[PDB]
């Protein structure tokens, strides 16, 4: 049992600015848990797995 | 829609617009529905009962117990259901009280975004204010019946 | 052939394409964008200030006799700047077709009522008043039609919860049906049915 | 590059002076004293001191192609590795498994003419920049493994290979590696991973062996036959080796013919020989006559089947055979007559590809077992005709969707069997249906 | 044998709705247009 | 139940996932013999609509 | 360098030439299906799902490991691409068992979703009737995992995770062909502080969480974002709550902190919130027994003991306490005239004023860019295992060479131990040792010090010596000083202003003592005088609650919203996914109600006013998920030998009180000791 | 019959030791000198075979000794020795008769050879005779196919097998007498029978057809 | 179901189309019998209510035969029908449709 009517409502939005303006419209006490995740460029290719004098030589396969 | 154009029947038309013409129109729709029932009992083909998209229609129990992909499609059709592509439609049929319409709009997820039901009796009860005016109380009772209006679809 | 795939109508597509370009040519001020969705249905996205003449045009033109207005549907999209959208579905008996006229409305911005054009909207916008809370100006009778008499808020707004805010019971020290804060005996178990893998590659553009 | 055109209409038998493997059969000494009399290890110092680019250009002029079944030209492979490499040693790697059924030729080369292989290893190491030669051998191959080890040791005591290679000041130490019995270790990248001490497990092609290979070094994997015919090309000129066979098919090939043959044997022959003349001149003809012939497999299990009507007017090079929808490959002819049921043979070959699939990537891990089940039903007769085209699509879901060409080499004979003998499978299932219906 | 799902997938053959003015602008660079066939309900 | 006597339900919660009025409540854990079984299978019969989706 | 143009799905995009097809596809937005490509693991070509058709090519290419070139036109939605995907995964699904209703990964299985999207509708496998699909035996890999090897699809993610990140090579690929089994050759136990992530890395769920055995379903789960508090990494997690009960702990992706990885202690301690809980307020009646009483009677009893104390009041903060209960406790003690507060884990004298003395100043995401690190008496494999994953990533990729000071330890990579004497800690700071030249020649050096050496007094001077060496190792945008803490409350308590000496409250000799989530067992009853009144505020009944004259039940980290500060200094707040059981409540509410009953109330009555009070303390604790760069850190070395408290797995399992209460860690310790005693019986 | 998961057995277990011979240790350090330093893992392919040349089959103590020599975890040696079918992880007889079954040998009647072996030695494929003298385990291709049918007994290729010839082979081997390997029709290996159609005359020798400018 | 099938761009078979048409007209008779009986009670005629609800109960018996529920069938679904009609429904529906003209 739960006495919370608003505990089951997730409202979808495109940007955090739209959700912030919606919460300022409806008068809720809003806060943002985390910002948008930046993407880190990670290089992935098959030649690192078989290398010469490198510690990244794979022991599987 | 749904093979009405391979069967043949008659469309009853009233003349005056009173309760008697609508009662005779309902009895004539009853008899023409008997005619369409006669034609559908006369001809039906032998074949499948559902579409063969296993991502849309659920699979049968034999391919449940034997095959693996049908078990996967059963599990994802009875946990999350099929994925309807995003968009809007309005499909209207001839219910016996009137045109029964569904305006279904979907955001591409497992659930419909908004489904609006067009009540056939909504406009009838709206025009009850003009139709039933300047009449007897017993005349209002008959008029409420002549419009066909169960209030489950009106109230939604 | 393809028995599973639904076969569309080419002549209906051509007729609705020609009529949609005709509507977009006839009203350059109020018609904002004419589109033709899958399933051979024309949607005429319009400005809010053109809510009343365009339908009047669709009531009264010789190639647009959309005599029946079958329903008006409201869709609540909270992510947009103008939140609600209002969909007018019209049926033409002379040319045997249907059209959708879609407009956008804020929570406080009016809509001009279509009761001067179509009288069925005399209740239909009332439902959009009760479920969503958009004011329809020049309405002969604007009241709540489907909810309780002492009801507060608008239900089919997406900010409103599913189970509401209050419940009703019977109370003997007041001899009345009374209003209490909402407590479910078992809560609504929300199911996470969001798709983790996308299925339709044509709708990401 | 630019190999010379042939301009010869008919390709006859190879002359005995044109035969490279003079001691193929074993009528002379395998050792170094016999090999020096037979013409091996002669003027190796001059070819080594003449430079790598001259040997690479001589191979490109000769038009040598790959004998391992890939068909890719050896001049391009040897010219991929002439680019300078900094801080990394270079490796020549010789493949000698031949787990493809029907193939016995390079086993006889290693057991009978090993000094040709060692001289070719030195010549390819000079032409390639490699400082060490690694030679892989089967675990089932032990007597010729000891024979090749004794020949390598005799070449070390002679001083022809070693620290000073024929007095040219080139460091080239030739090692020989003993590998366990696996057909997948005949793949080049899998043989790299077997030389590195891992499992078979073939690497992806977006790294190339010239870029990343054995021990993370630039290497090149070449066949025994290509390496063995390399010093004869370097000694007798590239135009002589290009004077045998058609254009883009130039050279001599060591064909071995087995199966329903009166005399199954191996001979060295000029390319673009007729297949009927090849069997009828050297191998004594097909048993029961030429009219008793049902089918031939031209290059072992990587290649599809040839029926009699295609067989009557077919040539043995790469280009005419791939015009006749079957690769030459390893050039190992298997002959099956009319008394042989073909479905049991193709089911045995699909079971061989199931047993020798390594199991890394999905379609050859699973669909080869699927094909073994389907051809077991085809041998027994339990299936329906609607399976057959479905089996074709199983091949169409494996060919091109695998790391190796083992998936391609298993999808190919099922396609050839279906395209040439679909009514025989239909007759077999009709016979089984009439059997079970009573 | 013969069937694949790619030739039978009705859910992926749908498209986003076509802007008719934009479609005419791309493809262009008598009786008046009616919404359909004329039906006499009189 | 099975003909051997073991109860047929294996606690997969498909029926509660498809119960459109959310009448069924299933709570489960591993049984002492390692079999996947329920420890709570409740059905609100006043929330049921007798629809056969389960 | 330059960017090459590739036309993915007829869309031009500029990519780095080292990127593959799948990285460009994820750059433009399209998700190419995969079963073996994980971006934190090595690339492999064994699942073959990612096949895409590029133009003018005879065969489709694997998008996960084929690097792009200039002028390619990749068609993701082509017909040949979809045909290849359907055929490949039909081969994947010919031998999968029909185990979906008894499979705990179902509802979130990759194979089910990739059959509903880019899969076929019906099975073409005729041979289910006769000579049917395979079945292989289950291998007892561990007590934390449940292995059903019939469901394995041979994607080789677990083996790459073991040989790359986990460090041990116990997992392997046995057999050849269709009978290939992904498991250990013998009946062994795969043990790592990281085995739970293998359940995360198995896409089909052949490897399954055994504490989460058939408990719930993934569509049913309410997912709530939280931060684990048992380790000092402060890893971002998501808690599975369904019908007011905790089910399991799963990783939530923060690239700076944890990066989709979770320790076994952080994951498999969801049972510890169910056992040995405190549900009622307990008061030691004068007959000699601790009896459960009401809340108001317990509050007025503690208030009467406080009024009977009359100036001699001290308080000790524990390891599971958040920032807000520590702030409320310090505000209650300062309002009552007590200037002494305590923290269970000790620290040096005078290191409270500057953050860098107790902070992992190099970022956890930056520690993968380190070139040479030095460990001074720490075991990061067990003390803070995600830091050890970052060090393993830097060892694999950045060619890190590492020296350690202390006893012999296994760090899951090759390393050299310099010794156990503390004097060579001077020698690396002196320059005579060769590793001092290694650290001076390194581009990005670091020195990691465990907190248990800073618990010692003379080793505190060791701290200052390392600070002097940091003045010889300063780099732009790189702080080489690093202090690796053990609990998640020490950095927050030092940010507030706690005296971190646990002997300080004992030396103050109070008449009433406050234990706020303290279960370390450092304080006993024989150290305290006979008129002491120990008050326990924490949630779990343990040795801290065994010596308490008044026990007040608190809420756990999944039952309250509270800020925790990790080693790097990032303050992150948990979320109340589940209601507290019984009469247990939030700890700062207990402290505020005690301030109301005593008579001097705290000025805040709400959580937001407490956040405003935290803003009045320090503005960097108000912002969440944002880390400010700290400043530079600022001598008789003792002859004591350097020792590490956590040297094995069985010491790692019983670190914290929640880990002590759960039976999962007892099962792990019993399995480890059983395996060791069978090894000793065989040898 | 073949299992890829090891269980504890009195026949094979880590309790039974396996130490190399000093001559075999010289072979170990001679094998390890071929491969470059830092890449000695490539030594394990002959070395396990060296264990198969010492014990007669491959126990788990050989795997542990190879992993101890190369300073590697045991599981890498486990997966390498499990992948390859030449390493017999089960006990086998002294004379390991391995026959061929793949169709270039099956067209010449290898099924009759396998039927003769199963009739005389009384056991099927993959089984061991009770006195540990003979073991029938069919391998798939022996690498030489024109002399079909072909078997291998302990690494010697017995070729051109009539059923009476294999009867004579078992009659010689059951009395512990050596038998001549190779083809049994008087045909020297890989040549046409009777008249030699190729390589009949003497080879020319060196200096024949030398390239100009060499 | 036509709304969801138009959104999904799928097509129903011919047998499902005829089942939907046949049960739609059976459903039409049920609505009209309801309308005639309701209008007869509102006007005042007590008798054709019962006289036609006997046949209406025969059609809900047919509904229970085809779907398992007397009124709320859950039978017509997106993508055809859920279940095939049982054997022998043809004779029952045919006998009812033969007598219903005389009842009307
Ligand atoms: C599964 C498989 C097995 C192969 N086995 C062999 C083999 O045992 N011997 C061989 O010479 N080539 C074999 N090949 C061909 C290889 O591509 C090998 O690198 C070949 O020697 C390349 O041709 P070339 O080096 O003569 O130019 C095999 C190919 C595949 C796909
Ligand atoms: S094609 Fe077969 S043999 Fe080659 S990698 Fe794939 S599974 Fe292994
Ligand atoms: S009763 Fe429900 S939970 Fe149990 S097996 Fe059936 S569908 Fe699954
Ligand atoms: S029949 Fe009842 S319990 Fe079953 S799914 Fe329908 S409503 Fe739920
Ligand atoms: S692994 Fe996935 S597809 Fe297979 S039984 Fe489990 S949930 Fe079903
Ligand atoms: S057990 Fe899981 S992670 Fe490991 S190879 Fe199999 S499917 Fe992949
Ligand atoms: S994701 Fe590329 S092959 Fe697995
Ligand atoms: S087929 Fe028998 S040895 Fe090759």
């Amino acid at each position: 049992s739960s006495g919370d009517p608003l505990s089951n409502m997730n409202v979808q939005f495109g940007s955090p600015e739209e959700a912030i303006t919606f919460c300022e419209r409806n008068g809720w006490r809003w806060y943002v848990d985390g910002a948008a995740k930046p993407k880190k460029e990670r290089v992935k290719n098959y030649g690192i797995n078989f290398a010469w004098n490198k510690r990244t030589r794979v022991s599987t396969k | 829609y749904d093979a009405y154009n391979l069967v043949n029947f008659d469309v009853p038309i009233g003349t005056k617009g009173d309760c008697y013409d609508r009662y005779l129109c309902r009895v004539e729709e009853m008899r023409q529905s008997l005619r369409i029932i006669d034609q559908c009992l006369n001809q039906m083909p032998a074949g499948e009962i559902k579409t063969d998209d296993a991502k849309v229609a659920p699979p049968s129990r034999s391919e449940m117990k034997t095959s693996m992909e049908a078990l996967i499609h059963h599990f994802k059709l009875f946990t999350q259901g099929y994925q309807v592509p995003p968009g809007a439609t309005y499909t209207a049929i001839e219910a016996p009280k009137g045109e029964f319409g569904v305006y279904l709009i979907s955001d591409g997820s497992s659930r419909p975004y908004r489904c609006k039901i067009k009540a056939p009796g909504f406009a009838h009860l709206a025009a009850l204010e003009k139709i039933g005016k300047q009449h007897m109380l017993a005349d209002v009772v008959a008029i409420i019946g002549t419009l066909d209006v169960v209030f489950g679809e009106i109230d939604r | 052939d393809k028995p599973t795939v639904r076969q569309p109508d080419a002549v209906a597509r051509s007729h609705l394409s020609d009529f949609g370009r005709y509507v977009a040519e006839c009203l350059p001020k109020y018609v904002q964008k004419v589109q033709l969705t899958a399933g051979d249905e024309l949607e005429v996205l319009i400005a809010p200030e053109g809510v009343v003449p365009v339908l009047q045009f669709l009531k009264d033109h010789h190639q647009a006799q959309f005599t029946n207005l079958v329903d008006i549907a409201g869709v609540d999209v909270p992510c947009r700047k103008n939140r609600f959208e209002v969909v007018y579905n019209l049926l033409s008996l002379r040319y045997n077709s249907r059209i959708r006229v879609k407009t956008y409305t804020d929570e406080l911005t009016p809509l001009d009522s279509a009761c001067e054009v179509h009288k069925a909207a005399n209740w239909y916008e009332r439902e959009i008043w009760d479920m969503y809370g958009v004011f329809f100006a020049n309405h002969p009778d604007l009241r709540r039609i489907l909810t309780d008499y002492g009801f507060e808020g608008h239900p089919q707004r997406r900010d409103f919860p599913l189970s509401g805010y209050v419940e009703l019971r019977y109370d003997d020290e007041k001899k009345r049906v009374v209003c209490e804060p909402l407590e479910l005996a078992q809560e609504f178990r929300k199911f996470d049915l969001s798709a983790p893998w996308e299925q339709f590659p044509n709708f990401r553009n | 590059g630019t190999p010379p055109p042939q301009t010869k209409t008919k390709f006859g038998p190879l002359a005995d002076e044109d035969r490279i493997f003079t001691n193929l059969y074993g009528r002379h000494d395998w050792r170094l004293k016999g090999a020096l009399k037979r013409g091996d290890w002669y003027k190796t110092k001059e070819i080594v001191l003449k430079g790598a680019d001259w040997i690479v250009n001589e191979i490109k002029t000769s038009g040598l192609r790959g004998r391992g079944g890939a068909g890719f030209p050896s001049g391009m492979k040897w010219s991929f590795m002439n680019k300078p490499g900094d801080g990394r040693p270079k490796y020549l790697v010789v493949n000698a498994d031949e787990g493809e059924p029907g193939t016995c030729k390079d086993r006889e080369i290693m057991r009978h003419d090993p000094h040709k292989l060692v001289e070719g290893c030195l010549i390819a190491g000079r032409a390639m920049g490699a400082q060490a030669a690694y030679i892989y051998i089967r675990g089932e191959f032990y007597n010729e493994a000891s024979n090749m080890q004794l020949a390598i040791a005799e070449a070390y005591q002679a001083g022809l290979i070693g620290k000073n290679a024929c007095g040219t000041g080139y460091d080239f130490d030739v090692f020989m590696h003993r590998g366990a019995g696996a057909y997948i270790c005949g793949e080049e990248t899998a043989l790299i991973e077997s030389l590195e001490g891992k499992q078979g497990k073939p690497r992806l092609k977006p790294p190339f062996p010239a870029d990343v290979g054995v021990f993370g070094c630039p290497t090149t994997v070449t066949n025994v036959e290509t390496v063995a015919v390399a010093p004869t090309i370097c000694r007798r000129g590239g135009v002589w080796f290009a004077s045998f066979g058609r254009t883009r098919n130039s050279g001599t090939k060591l064909f071995n013919i087995s199966g329903h043959v009166n005399r199954p044997c191996t001979v060295e022959e000029e390319m673009s020989i007729p297949l009927k003349e090849l069997i009828e001149r050297h191998c004594g003809g097909v048993t029961g006559g030429w009219d008793n012939l049902l089918g031939v497999i031209p290059g072992g299990s990587s290649t599809p089947i040839i029926p009699k009507n295609v067989c009557d007017d077919v040539i043995m090079d790469f280009d005419g055979l791939i015009a006749a929808q079957t690769s030459l490959g390893t050039a190992a002819i298997i002959v099956m007559d009319k008394s042989t049921d073909v479905i049991k043979a193709i089911a045995r070959l699909i079971s061989f590809y199931k047993h020798e699939s390594c199991g890394q990537c999905t379609p050859c891990r699973e669909g080869i077992g699927w094909m073994n089940k389907i051809m077991t039903r085809f041998v027994k007769g339990d299936a329906q005709p609607a399976e057959i085209d479905m089996l074709w699509e199983i091949s169409k879901q494996i060919e091109g969707h695998t790391i190796c060409a083992l998936g391609d080499g298993a999808a190919w004979p099922v396609q050839g069997l279906i395209r040439h003998f679909r009514p025989e499978i239909e007759k077999r299932m009709q016979l089984h249906a009439k059997r079970v219906s009573n | 044998s013969a069937n694949y799902y790619c030739q039978r997938d009705g859910r992926r053959e749908v498209l986003p709705p076509i802007d008719l003015v934009e479609q005419q602008k791309q493809l262009a660079a008598s009786k008046l247009p009616t919404p359909g066939k004329v039906y006499a309900w009189d | 139940r099975y003909p051997s006597g073991e109860e047929r339900c294996i606690a997969c919660k498909l029926c509660e996932a498809i119960c459109p009025a959310q009448a069924i409540t299933i709570e489960a854990e591993e049984r002492a013999d390692g079999s996947r079984r329920t420890t709570r299978y409740d059905i609100d019969m006043t929330k049921c609509i007798y629809c056969g989706f389960c | 360098p330059e960017k090459i143009e590739v036309f993915v799905d007829d869309i031009p995009v500029q990519v780095v030439p080292g990127t593959t097809v799948l990285q460009a596809a994820a750059q433009i937005g399209v998700e190419i299906p995969r079963f073996c490509y994980h971006e934190r693991l090595a690339v492999a070509g064994n699942c073959r799902m990612c096949l895409v058709e590029v133009e003018k090519s005879p065969k489709p290419v694997a998008a996960c490991a084929m690097p792009v070139m200039k002028g390619w036109r990749i068609k993701t939605n082509s017909d040949l691409t979809r045909k290849a995907r359907e055929g490949v995964m039909e081969f994947l699904l010919m031998n999968h068992p029909l185990d979906c209703p008894i499979c705990d990964q179902g509802g979130e299985c990759d194979l089910q979703d990739q059959a509903m999207a880019f899969g076929s509708d019906r099975s073409r496998f005729t041979d289910i009737n006769y000579t049917g699909k395979r079945a292989v035996e289950d291998k007892d890999i561990g007590p934390l995992v449940k292995t059903i090897m019939t469901r394995c699809i041979h994607c080789t993610r677990c083996v790459r995770f073991a040989s790359e990140i986990a460090g041990v090579d116990d997992l392997g690929t046995t057999g050849r062909g269709n009978d290939m089994q992904i498991g250990t050759y013998v009946e062994k136990l795969f043990l790592t502080e990281l085995s739970g992530n293998v359940i995360d890395l198995c896409p089909v769920g052949a490897l399954t969480n055994k504490p989460y055995s058939f408990v719930a379903r993934p569509w049913e789960i309410r997912k709530v974002s939280s931060i684990d508090v048992l380790d000092a990494v402060g890893s971002n997690i998501v808690v599975s709550t369904r019908t007011n009960e905790v089910l399991r702990i799963l990783p939530r992706e923060n690239e700076d902190v944890n990066e989709e990885w979770l320790a076994d202690k952080s994951r498999f301690a969801c049972d510890g919130l169910k056992r040995q809980r405190l549900v009622a307020p307990m008061v030691r009646m004068p007959n000699g027994e601790l009896q459960a009483v009401e809340w108001e009677g317990a509050l007025i009893a503690v208030a009467k003991a406080i009024k009977a104390a009359g100036g001699q009041i001290a308080g000790i903060s524990g390891q599971l306490a958040d920032l807000e209960a520590q702030v409320a406790l310090k505000d209650l003690l300062n309002r009552l005239g007590s200037e002494v507060v305590a923290t269970e884990q000790g620290f040096i004298a005078g290191g409270t004023d500057n953050r860098a003395n107790y902070l992992l100043n190099s970022t956890i995401a930056g520690l993968e860019e380190a070139d040479a690190v030095l460990l001074v008496g720490t075991n990061p494999r067990y003390e803070a295992p995600l830091v050890n994953t970052r060090l393993r990533k830097a060892y694999v990729h950045n060619e890190l060479q590492i020296a350690s000071i202390g006893p012999k330890i296994d760090l899951s990579y090759d390393h050299e131990n310099l010794g156990a004497d503390a004097a060579l800690v001077k020698d690396v700071c002196s320059g005579a040792h060769a590793f001092s030249k290694v650290l001076e020649g390194a581009k990005k050096p670091a020195i990691i010090i465990g907190a248990d050496l800073l618990e010692r007094a003379d080793g505190a001077a060791i701290h200052a010596t390392v600070a002097e060496y940091c003045k010889k190792l300063k780099k732009p945008n790189w702080n080489p000083f690093n202090v690796l803490q053990t609990n998640a409350a020490q950095v927050g308590a030092l940010d507030v202003g706690y005296k971190a000496g646990a002997q300080t409250a004992v030396k103050a000799q109070p008449k009433v003592l406050f234990l706020l989530n303290a279960d370390a067992g450092k304080v006993t009853r024989e150290q305290l005088p006979k008129d002491c009144f120990v008050v326990y505020i924490g949630s779990h009944g343990d040795n801290g609650a065994s010596i308490a004259d008044a026990v007040l039940p608190g809420a756990a980290y999944t039952e309250k919203q509270g800020i925790y500060v990790n080693t790097e200094g990032r303050p992150q707040q948990t979320l109340p996914g589940v209601s507290p059981p019984g009469m247990a409540r939030e700890d700062w509410k207990i402290l505020r109600a005690l301030s109301e009953v005593v008579g001097k109330p705290l000025p805040y009555d709400n959580l937001d006013e407490l956040r405003n009070r935290l803003e009045d303390v320090a503005p960097h604790l108000t912002r969440l998920g944002q880390l400010e760069p700290a400043g530079d850190a600022g001598k008789s070395i003792g002859g004591g030998a350097i020792d590490i408290k956590l040297k094995e797995l069985r010491d790692y399992f019983m670190t914290d009180a929640i880990s002590r209460a759960s039976p999962t860690m007892a099962k792990c310790i019993s399995a480890v000791n059983k395996q060791q005693r069978e090894n000793e019986a065989k040898q | 019959d073949n299992l890829f998961v090891h269980r504890d057995t009195p026949e094979d277990n880590p309790n039974i030791p396996f130490e190399f011979t000093a001559e075999n240790k010289k072979r170990v350090e001679a094998i390890l000198s071929i491969y470059p330093e830092g890449h000695k893992r490539g030594a394990m392919i002959p070395l396990l075979d060296l264990a198969q040349r010492q014990y007669g089959w491959l126990p788990i103590s050989a795997m542990h000794k190879v992993a101890e020599i190369l300073q590697l975890p045991n599981m890498r040696v486990y997966e390498v020795a499990t992948f390859y079918t030449m390493f017999m992880r089960k006990p086998t007889g002294k004379y390991h008769i391995q026959v061929c079954t793949t169709t270039p040998c099956w067209l010449r009647g290898s099924d009759d050879i396998l039927e003769t072996c199963k009739k005389q030695l009384g056991i099927g494929v993959g089984d061991t005779t009770k006195d540990r003298k003979f073991t029938i385990s069919e391998v798939e291709c022996l690498g030489a196919c024109v002399n079909a049918p072909m078997v291998a007994i302990n690494d010697d290729y017995y070729e051109d097998l009539t059923s009476k010839d294999m009867q004579d082979i078992l009659n010689d081997l059951k009395a512990d007498k050596i038998s001549p390997p190779g083809p049994r029709n008087g045909r020297f290996a890989s040549e046409p029978k009777g008249e030699p159609t190729s390589l009949s005359e003497e080879p020319k020798g060196p200096g024949f057809g030398l390239q100009a400018g060499l | 179901s036509l709304a969801v099938e138009k959104l999904l761009n799928i097509d129903v078979p011919l047998r499902a189309k005829y089942i939907r048409t046949l049960f739609a007209e059976i459903t039409r008779i049920l609505n009209h019998i309801m309308a005639v009986g309701t209008h007869a009670l509102d006007v005042g005629a007590l008798t054709p209510f019962f006289w036609l609800f006997e046949e209406r109960e025969k059609m809900m018996e047919f509904y229970e035969r085809v779907s398992g529920a007397r009124m709320h069938a859950a039978y017509i679904r997106p993508g055809g029908v859920s279940l095939d009609m049982p054997l022998g429904l043809m004779d029952d529906i045919y006998e009812f449709a033969s007598k219903f003209a005389e009842r009307l």
